[PDB]
């Protein structure tokens, strides 16, 4: 089967875990687009993330995906 | 005797110790996010 | 204490600029502990030495 146009994947992510120690850890979550705080100004220091994220993904060919959504 | 200050006025300048940390960590801090951040923006670019 | 005059006993106080001067509230507060000790007695109880 060769008719990419028609797949799709829905995947439940495992739940990741960070423990926010330093600044330097915040500064790199902050530079990620994604990562989108309801209060911009909360303190994530010294705190414990969880990301229960679900990825929908659509193929151009076996390899390559035409669209990712990770939400 | 002859006492010479040569201290081109740095004793003028208050709680100095604290002062050069603090210009010593707002520039390890800014080294070191700048090496995380553009070390994470290779890696997604590469994954991506 | 008469304005104008340190005691032949006094606390110093390091100055913004690092220098050690007179000062007249904490010199104030140790004479008054002197006198109170003169009077009073003054106990070291439960201090190790």
């Amino acid at each position: 089967y060769t008719d990419f146009e028609n797949t799709f994947q829905k995947t439940v992510e495992p739940v990741y875990q960070m423990h926010i120690k330093t600044s330097k850890d915040i500064a790199v979550l902050r530079s990620k687009e994604w990562f989108q705080l309801d209060d911009e100004d909360f303190d994530l220091l010294n705190k414990t993330l969880t990301f229960e994220t679900e990825t929908e993904v659509t193929f151009k060919n076996a390899n390559i995906f035409s669209s990712v959504k990770c939400f | 005797p002859v006492m010479a200050d040569l201290n081109g006025g740095l004793q003028f300048v208050p709680e100095l110790k604290e002062f050069t940390a603090k210009l010593r960590k707002e520039l390890v801090e800014t080294s070191e996010v700048r090496k995380a951040v553009s070390i994470e923006t290779a890696l997604e670019h590469k994954v991506v | 204490i008469p304005r104008e005059t340190i005691p032949f006993l006094h606390l110093r106080k390091k100055t913004p600029a690092g220098d050690w001067k007179y000062d007249r509230q904490l010199s104030s507060l140790f004479l008054d502990g002197l006198e109170k000790a003169a009077f009073n007695g003054v106990t070291f109880k439960d201090k190790y030495v």
